RNA sequence: UAAUUGCGAUAACGAACGAGACCUUAACCUACUAAAUAGUGGUGCUAGCAUUUGCUGGUUAUCCACUUCUUAGAGGGACUAUCGGUUUCAAGCCGAUGGAAGUUUGAGGCAAUAACAGGUCUGUGAUGCCCUUAGACGUUCUGGGCCGCACGCGCGCUACACUGACGGAGCCAGCGAGUCUAACCUUGGCCGAGAGGUCUUGGUAAUCUUGUGAAACUCCGUCGUGCUGGGGAUAGAGCAUUGUAAUUAUUGCUCUUCAACGAGGAAUUCCUAGUAAGCGCAAGUCAUCAGCUUGCGUUGAUUACGUCCCUGCCCUUUGUACACACC
C-alpha cells in the first residue's frame, strides 16, 4: 500500500497552512521550497513530504479541504 | 529487395527475406488468422518476431501475459517436468523443429496450424466443486477466454510430452503430430478428447 | 580480403584441421592413444579412436593461438567435464595432464607453438602462418 | 616503552551505560533495597542531561522463584 | 449445434467458496439489446467474449 | 556411412567362452554378456584384434572370433597396461590375471573364503551376510537377503 | 567484507535462525614525489585512531 | 529380439520402392516401416540422399526432415 | 575370540531375519508428563514477607 | 582521430562494450563476424537491430564488441543492446536528430529492450531454504 | 492499508513508544573527483593473412591522451509523477504514458509492552544449592565406543531414460579465501593411463592462484527402446594421498562385479518473477573427509493477482463461581 504516515500528512498541513503563497502544482519546486522553508533529516522523508503537500495543493484549487 | 554488402558480410537469404517482411524462422506472420472470435486479443500474432525467445516481463501485471507472442508461450510451456526446467534453448529448437514438420505436412502456415489447435481445444465451458453439503455436486460454468488459451496451450504440450515417453518418436515429431491433429480436431488428439470429455461432464450438469 | 582464423566457426575450423594433420602426418600420436581415457571424469574412451588425438591437438591449437600463452593446468581444466560420482552429486573434475602435455610437444616438434616466457605455450610464428591457412581454404568451401 | 598507559577521567559518567551498571552492582552490594538502587540511578541519570534512561534488574532476590522489574524514564526509542 | 456470443460488461465479483469463480453481465453480438450474469471460471476482466454454450440460463450465488 | 548387404554370411546367436552372444548387438556391447569382460575391456580388446567396431556380433568372421577370445586370455603378451586387468598381484604366485567368463565365480569365491579360513574380520562379515565396507547398517538395506 | 555467519543460539533449540556479522576494510594508496623532509613531516602528525598509513618507497 | 537391426535383401528394396509417398521422412519413420532400427536408419538417411527421393529440409542430431523430391 | 565368532552358530543375518519384531520398535514419543508443566511440584511455596523484602 | 563514440549494454551481469567508429560497415563481436556468434539459435536477436533499421546504416561506420561476465545467453542480450544504442548514439553527435529520432523509435516500436537495460538482477537466498523464497521441507511430526 | 496505515465518524482535542521514518545491499548517472594493483582509444617495436588503405594478434611502463566499460568518495534521482478511470469524488485503489526504477522499488538489518516453568549449567575462569574429591565423578596415557542392525520415523542425495546416455567439439559467471616466525592459496615445466609425483615459481593479494575457461547449456556424432550403452547399489582385485595411526574398509584412481528402481497407496511439503524448478561454485567445518549448511551466480517457466472452504491466528461481542487464571 501507499498510505502517508501521519508525519508525512501532518506536516503537509502545516506548510500548506502558513506558505500558500509560495508553493505551487509543482512537486520539483515544491521540493525545493520544503529545503529553505523547513528543516527535514532525509532527502526520502522530504518528497515523500512536499509530494503530498502537492498533493493536497493540486486540490484546493478545487473546493477546500478539511484540516 | 536492394542488396548491400559491406565489411564483414551478411548472408543473402538472410538480407533476402529479413530487411523486406519482418517473419519467423522464416515463416509469415501475416494471413495468419484467429478463426474463433473472441480468442482475438488473447492470442497474439502480430507484432512479428524472428525467433521465440524473449526477456519479457510478461508476469508483474495481472493480463498483460496476453501480450505474448503465442508461438513463445506454447515454447515456454514445453519446458517442464523438473528435467527439463527452463532450458529454453533445447525448447525453442523443437518449435523451430515442430513447425517445419507441420508445414511438411497437408501444406499451410505451420504458425497458422498452432493458432487453429489452440482456438480448438479449449473447453467453452467446464465445472467446479461446490459446498453443497460434504457430497458436494459439480456446477457449469463457462470459463475465460484466457483460460481456454492456458487450457489448450497445457493441454496440447501435456498430450505430446506423455506420447514423446518411453519411445523412439522424438519431442518435435509428436508435438506436431498432436497439433495437426488439433488443427481441426479429430477425436485422436490428447487435447480435444479432454476437451469433448470435459464439455461432456460440464453439460453433464445444468 | 584476408583472413584470420577468427573468421570461421569453431567445427568448420577444427574438423577441416583435424583432417588436415590426419591427411598428414607429421605429428607424434604417444602409443597409448587407443587405451586411454582423456580423463578421470569419464566413462568411455573416444570414439574416433584412429584419430580423435588429432581433434584435440587441432583444438588445443586453435585455443592458443587465440590467446597469449596457456599450458596443461588450463588444458586439463579446459577439457575436464561432469564425473558422475554414481549415486553423489557431480562436480567438476580436470581432464589428463598428459594427453594435453603431450600434445603441446607434438605440435611444438610440428612447430605450431612454442615455449613461452611468462610460463605455458604461445601459438607459433609459423603456427600462424599455417593456422591462418586452412582457415582460408573453408571459407573456400563456401565460395 | 613501545607501550604507554594513560588514564583519563570521564566528562559526565551520568551518560555512560557501563559506569551506571557497576553503579548499581555496586549500590547493590552494600545491599541498598532494589527499588532503591535502580530509582537513584535513574534518578541521576537523569539529572546528568540525559534524553532518557531505563533500568532492568533481573534474578532471583531472596525469594526463590526469580523476578524482573523494568526502571525507566523519560523518553528512549527502540529501532533502527 | 447452436453458438452463443456474448460480450462481457462490468465485473460484478467473485462468488463460488474457493473463490475462483467471477459473477459478470454479458451483452450478446447476434442483437444485443439483452442482458445475462455468468459465472466463469478463469480470469475476466471488461470486453472478454464468452462463448455461452447455451444462451438462456443464468446462475446466481455459489457455495 | 555406408548401406551393406551380405548374403546368409551373418547368424543370429553364437556361442564363445562357455557363454550364449547374440547376434544382431554391435559386437563390442555383444562381447559384454561374458561375466569379467566389461565396456572398457571389450573395446580394447576389439582395437587390439584389428576389427571393424562398426559391425555386429554376427557379422565378425569366425577367424576375427577366434583371434578376439585369444587376447582376452592373454591380455599381457598381446600387449594391454595391467592397470587394465581385475586381478593384478594374485596373493598367491603373485601374477596379473584378468578373470574371465565362469571362472569369476570361483575367484570370487575363492578370495571370499581365504578371509574366512583366515578368521579375519572382514571375512566374519561376510558369513554373517552383512555389508562390509563399514557402512552404517542401522538404515539402509533391509529387503535384502 | 569480511563476513561472519553463525547461529544465534547458544545451544541447538529452535527454528535454525542464521545471522551474519560483516566488518568493511576500506584500503586507500596516494603517490607522491617528494623530497625527504615533507615526507617524515607527512608520516608522524596527519595520523588518526582508527587509520592505518604505510609508507614504502622503491622503484619496484 | 523383435527384428529390426540388418539389411535383408528384400529389405533393401523395399527401402527403395516403398519410400514414394512419404510426405514426411525421418529417423523415427524408418523404424515405423516394421522394419529397421535407429542406427541401420540412419544410414538410410544419408544414402537415400546420395541420389534420390529426399531433400533435405532440416538439419541435425535428434531431428531430420526429408520429402518426396520433385 | 574371532573363531568363536564365526563358529558361532545363533548369530548371522538369517537368524535376525527368523526373528519377530518387538513393538518397543514402534512407540510413540513417550512424552510422560508435560501436562503438569506450569505445576510446581516443590511443595514449598515462597511468601510475601520474603519477596517483599526482596523486591 | 576519427569520429566515434562508445556505448554498452548490461544483462543480468553482463557488460557488453562496443566502439562505434566511422568505417567500412565492420561488425565484429569479441573478435569474430557478427554472423557466427553462437548460441546461433538467438543469433538472430543480435542481427535483429541491423534488420529492424536497415541493412545499409552501418556503411559508415566499424563496429567491435567486447562482453565479459554474464553467461551463454545474457551475453547475446546485452550485446545487441550496445549494438544498437552505439547506432543511436553515434547520429547523436555526428549525424541529425530527426535521423536520431527515426531509429530510436523502430528500436522502441519492436525493442526487447534494446536502448534501455533490464532492471531485474537475482535475489538473495535466505537462511532456511536453499533458495530466495523456497523453504526447506517440514515435518510437524 | 503490509501496518492503531490513514480517511472519516466523533466528548473528545492534540502527542509519544512500537509500524513508518532510519540503516545496509541490488538497480540508474557519457554530470563531479581520479587511477601501472582497473580499463579504452592513438602511437611506437612486432607476428599472421591479405594486400588498395585493411583484418587479427604479441609487447606490467618504448611514449601521448582519455574515464564509456571497472573501482569508491561527494552529490543527484522517485514523490506511486503526469493524465485518466473508480470511490462517501475522502484516505485510497485501478489503467495508460513517461521513467533506472512505480508489488513497502526488490531483499534484508533494526525492532515497543508483555508472556513460556520453551531450550542452554554440555560455550564461558557466568552462577546458587547438592553431589564427588586420591581405589577421584580431578587429569592424563594405552585400546575400544558414539558407525554397532530382525525393524519403525524425519531431512536428504541419485534414478527409473530419447527434452536422454555416452563420445568428441563449442565455451560463459558471481559471492569468496589464502604463508611469520611459516609451510596457506598455487601458475608454469617435466614424469605418470589415472589418482598422483617431482622441479621451480607468483601472492600477506583489485598486483599472484584466477578470465577461478564452473555446471547445466550449445553443436556433430554413436546407441534405438530392449532393465538398453537408463540405473549404479552391492562386491573382488590393484594403485596412490592425509595422518603417529586408516583393520570396523578417511578420501582419490583403475579394471571387474551390474542389484532395487518401468513415475510411486493413504497421506504430505514448498512456492507468485529473474521467482519456482534445473545447474554448478565459494565459504563454514577441515590433517584427511559434504550426499549438510551459509551465500553466490548461471539457465529460466506454467498458473493466481482471488477467496474464507479446509487449517492457523487475530479482533469485537458474550458467559464465568477462573485471577497460581482451564495444566
Ligand atoms: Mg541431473
Ligand atoms: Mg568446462
Ligand atoms: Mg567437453
Ligand atoms: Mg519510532
Ligand atoms: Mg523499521
Ligand atoms: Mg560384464
Ligand atoms: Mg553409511
Ligand atoms: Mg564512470
Ligand atoms: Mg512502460
Ligand atoms: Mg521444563
Ligand atoms: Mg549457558
Ligand atoms: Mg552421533
Ligand atoms: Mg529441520
Ligand atoms: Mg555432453
Ligand atoms: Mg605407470
Ligand atoms: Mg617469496
Ligand atoms: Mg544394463
Ligand atoms: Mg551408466
Ligand atoms: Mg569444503
Ligand atoms: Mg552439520
Ligand atoms: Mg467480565
Amino acid at each position: 500500500g501507499r498510505v502517508r504516515t501521519k508525519t508525512v500528512k501532518r506536516a503537509s498541513k502545516a506548510l500548506i497552512e502558513r506558505y500558500y503563497p509560495k508553493l505551487t502544482l509543482d512537486f520539483q519546486t515544491n521540493k525545493r521550497l520544503c529545503d529553505e522553508i523547513a528543516t527535514i533529516q532525509s532527502k526520502r522523508l522530504r518528497n515523500k513530504i512536499a509530494g503530498y503537500t502537492t498533493h493536497l495543493m493540486k486540490r484546493i484549487q478545487k473546493g477546500p479541504v478539511r484540516g | 529487395f536492394t542488396p548491400v554488402v559491406l565489411a564483414t558480410p551478411i548472408p543473402e537469404e538472410v538480407q533476402q527475406a529479413q530487411t523486406e517482411i519482418k517473419l519467423f524462422n522464416k515463416w509469415s506472420f501475416e494471413e495468419v488468422e484467429v478463426k474463433d472470435a473472441s480468442l482475438v486479443d488473447y492470442v497474439q500474432v502480430r507484432q512479428p518476431i524472428f525467433v521465440a525467445h524473449t526477456a519479457g516481463r510478461y508476469a508483474n501485471k495481472r493480463f498483460r501475459k496476453a501480450q505474448c507472442p503465442i508461438i513463445e508461450r506454447l515454447t515456454n510451456s514445453l519446458m517442464m517436468n523438473g528435467r527439463n526446467n527452463g532450458k529454453k534453448l533445447k525448447a525453442v529448437r523443437i518449435i523451430k523443429h515442430t513447425l517445419d514438420i507441420i508445414n511438411v505436412l497437408t501444406d499451410q502456415n505451420p504458425i497458422q496450424v498452432v493458432v487453429d489447435a489452440i482456438t480448438n481445444t479449449g473447453p467453452r465451458e467446464d465445472t467446479t466443486r461446490v459446498g453443497g453439503g460434504g457430497a458436494a455436486r459439480r456446477q457449469a460454468v463457462d470459463v475465460s477466454p484466457l483460460r481456454r488459451v492456458n487450457q489448450a496451450i497445457a493441454l496440447l504440450t501435456i498430450g505430446a510430452r506423455e506420447a514423446a515417453f518411453r519411445n523412439i518418436k522424438t519431442i518435435a515429431e509428436t508435438l506436431a503430430e498432436e497439433l495437426i491433429n488439433a488443427a481441426k480436431g479429430s477425436s485422436t488428439s490428447y487435447a480435444i478428447k479432454k476437451k469433448d470429455e470435459l464439455e461432456r461432464v460440464a453439460k453433464s450438469n445444468r | 580480403p584476408g583472413v584470420s582464423v577468427r573468421d570461421v566457426a569453431a567445427q568448420d575450423f577444427i574438423n577441416a584441421y583435424a583432417s588436415f594433420l590426419q591427411r598428414q602426418g607429421k605429428l607424434e600420436v604417444p602409443g597409448y592413444v587407443d587405451i586411454v581415457k582423456t580423463s578421470s571424469g569419464n566413462e568411455m574412451p573416444p570414439q574416433d579412436a584412429e584419430g580423435w588425438f588429432y581433434k584435440r591437438a587441432a583444438s588445443v591449437a586453435r585455443h592458443i593461438y587465440m590467446r597469449k600463452q596457456v599450458g596443461v593446468g588450463k588444458l586439463n581444466k579446459l577439457y575436464g567435464g561432469a564425473k558422475s560420482r554414481g549415486v553423489r552429486p557431480y562436480k567438476h573434475i580436470d581432464a589428463s595432464g598428459s594427453i594435453n602435455r603431450k600434445v603441446l610437444q607434438a605440435l611444438e616438434k610440428i612447430g605450431i607453438v612454442e615455449i613461452s616466457p611468462k610460463g605455458g605455450r604461445r601459438i607459433s610464428e609459423n603456427g600462424q602462418r599455417d593456422l591462418d591457412r586452412i582457415a582460408a581454404q573453408t571459407l573456400e568451401e563456401d565460395e | 616503552g613501545t607501550i604507554v598507559l594513560y588514564a583519563e577521567r570521564v566528562q559526565d559518567r551520568g551518560l555512560s551505560a557501563v559506569a551506571q551498571a557497576e553503579s548499581m552492582k555496586f549500590k547493590l552490594l552494600n545491599g541498598l533495597a532494589i527499588r532503591r538502587a535502580a530509582y537513584g540511578v535513574v534518578r541521576y541519570v537523569m539529572e546528568s542531561g540525559a534524553k532518557g534512561c531505563e533500568v532492568v534488574v533481573s534474578g532471583k532476590l531472596r525469594a526463590a522463584r526469580a523476578k524482573a522489574m523494568k526502571f525507566a524514564d523519560g523518553f528512549l526509542i527502540h529501532s533502527g | 449445434t447452436p453458438v452463443t456470443l456474448a460480450k462481457v460488461i462490468k465485473v460484478l465479483g467473485r462468488t463460488g467458496s474457493r473463490g475462483g469463480v467471477t459473477q459478470v453481465r454479458v451483452e450478446f453480438l447476434e442483437d444485443t439489446s439483452r442482458t445475462i450474469v455468468r459465472n466463469v471460471k478463469g480470469p475476466v476482466r471488461e470486453n472478454d467474449i464468452l462463448v455461452l454454450m447455451e444462451s438462456e440460463r443464468e446462475a446466481r450465488r455459489l457455495r | 556411412s555406408l548401406v551393406v548387404q551380405e548374403q546368409g554370411s551373418f547368424q543370429h546367436i553364437l556361442r564363445l567362452l562357455n557363454t550364449n552372444v547374440d547376434g544382431n548387438i554391435k559386437i563390442v556391447y555383444a562381447l559384454t554378456t561374458i561375466k569379467g569382460v566389461g565396456r572398457r575391456y571389450s573395446n580394447l580388446v576389439c582395437k587390439k584384434a584389428d576389427v571393424d567396431l562398426h559391425k555386429r556380433a554376427g557379422e565378425l568372421t569366425q577367424e576375427e572370433l577366434e583371434r578376439i577370445v585369444q587376447i582376452m586370455q592373454n591380455p599381457t603378451h598381446y600387449k594391454i597396461p595391467a592397470w587394465f586387468l581385475n586381478r593384478q598381484n594374485d596373493i598367491t604366485d603373485g601374477k596379473d590375471y584378468h578373470t574371465l567368463a565362469n571362472n569369476v565365480e570361483s575367484k570370487l569365491r575363492d578370495d571370499l573364503e581365504r578371509l574366512k579360513k583366515i578368521r579375519a574380520h572382514r571375512g566374519i562379515r561376510h558369513f554373517w551376510g552383512l555389508r562390509v565396507r563399514g557402512q552404517h547398517t542401522k538404515t539402509t538395506g533391509r529387503r535384502r537377503a | 567484507v569480511l563476513k561472519i555467519s553463525t547461529r544465534k543460539t547458544p545451544n541447538g533449540e529452535g527454528s535454525k535462525t542464521w545471522e551474519t556479522y560483516e566488518m568493511r576494510i576500506h584500503k586507500r594508496y596516494i603517490d607522491l614525489e617528494a623530497p625527504v623532509q615533507i615526507v617524515k613531516r607527512i608520516t608522524q602528525i596527519t595520523i588518526e585512531p582508527g587509520v592505518d598509513v604505510e609508507v614504502v618507497v622503491a622503484s619496484n | 529380439a523383435q527384428h529390426a537391426v540388418i539389411l535383408d535383401q528384400e529389405k533393401y528394396d523395399r527401402i527403395l520402392k516403398e519410400v514414394p509417398t512419404y510426405r514426411y521422412v525421418s529417423v523415427s519413420v524408418l523404424v515405423d516401416r516394421l522394419k529397421i532400427g535407429g542406427s541401420l536408419a540412419r544410414i538410410a538417411l544419408r544414402h537415400l540422399e546420395k541420389e534420390g527421393i529426399i531433400k533435405p529440409i532440416s538439419k541435425h542430431s535428434k531431428q531430420a526432415i526429408y520429402t518426396r523430391a520433385t | 575370540g574371532n573363531e568363536g565368532a564365526i563358529r558361532d552358530k545363533t548369530a548371522g543375518r538369517r537368524n535376525n531375519r527368523s526373528k519377530d519384531v518387538t513393538d518397543s520398535a514402534t512407540t510413540k514419543k513417550s512424552n510422560t508428563r508435560r501436562a503438569t508443566d506450569r505445576h510446581s511440584r516443590t511443595g514449598k511455596t515462597d511468601t510475601k514477607k520474603k519477596v517483599n523484602q526482596g523486591w | 582521430a576519427v569520429p566515434s563514440v562508445q556505448t554498452f549494454g548490461k544483462k543480468k551481469s553482463a557488460t557488453a562494450v562496443a566502439h562505434v567508429k566511422a568505417g567500412k560497415g565492420l561488425i565484429k563481436v569479441n573478435g569474430s563476424p557478427i554472423t557466427l556468434v553462437e548460441p546461433e539459435i538467438l543469433r538472430f536477436k543480435v542481427y535483429e537491430p541491423l534488420l529492424l533499421v536497415g541493412l545499409d546504416k552501418f556503411s559508415n561506420i566499424d563496429i567491435r564488441v567486447r562482453v565479459t561476465g554474464g553467461g551463454h545467453v545474457s551475453q547475446v542480450y546485452a550485446i545487441r543492446q550496445a549494438i544498437a544504442k552505439g547506432l543511436v548514439a553515434y547520429h547523436q553527435k555526428y549525424v541529425d536528430e530527426q535521423s536520431k529520432n527515426e531509429l530510436k523509435k523502430a528500436f522502441t516500436s519492436y525493442d526487447r529492450t534494446l536502448l534501455i537495460a533490464d532492471s531485474r538482477r537475482p535475489e538473495p537466498k535466505k537462511f532456511g531454504g536453499k533458495g530466495a523464497r523456497s523453504r526447506f521441507q517440514k515435518s510437524y511430526r
